[PDB]
């Protein structure tokens, strides 16, 4: 739950903050860690869908690695970061409606879509942006 | 005999750090944009 919150938190800093003309070193920890983000979701297989009639999706990450190089950003550098983010918030979307589709009687505060269930693993708690909410 | 054994000892000596103990020093190394190529400035 609160790792959906994380990825939830660092998609809205990249697609906000990751405009052209600012300074790099505005984004480094940004940077970092959207790059930590891609590496720890990267090569991992998730299904949603399948209950109800919501449309059954199948997601494959294999994605690159933003780069930490240019002193000032520039426009490939956005065209890259959205072609990144509108995937990762399309997954992050779909999550949230598989699992608003989904109740279970006892034992509420577990997940209950496949998705959270994976992501409840150890593995993925390497992604724990903040929790100003 | 065992006299100057037991009669030469001096307390334990209590070392002067001359310098920090250091594992880690600073180098400078050039970089890549993500292309691949040379940016004429090191860090």
């Amino acid at each position: 739950m609160d790792v959906l919150y994380s990825l939830s938190k660092t998609l809205k800093d990249a697609r906000d903050k990751i405009v052209e003309g600012t300074l790099y070193s505005n984004v480094s920890d940004l940077i970092q860690q959207f790059n930590q983000m891609i590496i720890t979701m990267n090569g991992n297989e998730f299904q949603t869908g399948g209950i109800g009639n919501l449309p059954i999706r199948n997601w494959n990450f294999n994605f690159g690695l933003l780069g930490t190089t240019l002193l000032n950003l520039d426009a490939n550098y956005v065209e890259t970061a959205r072609n990144t983010i509108d995937y990762f918030v399309d997954f992050v979307d779909n999550v949230c409606m598989d699992e608003m589709v989904r109740e279970s009687q006892r034992n509420g505060i577990a997940p209950q879509s496949d998705s959270l269930r994976k992501l409840s693993a150890i593995k993925f708690k390497r992604i724990n942006f903040d929790n100003s909410s | 005999s065992i006299l100057k054994k037991l009669e030469d000892i001096k307390p334990e000596q209590a070392k002067a750090q001359t310098k920090l103990f250091r594992i880690f020093e600073p180098r400078q190394k050039p970089i890549y944009i993500a292309n691949g190529e040379k940016e004429r400035r090191n860090r």
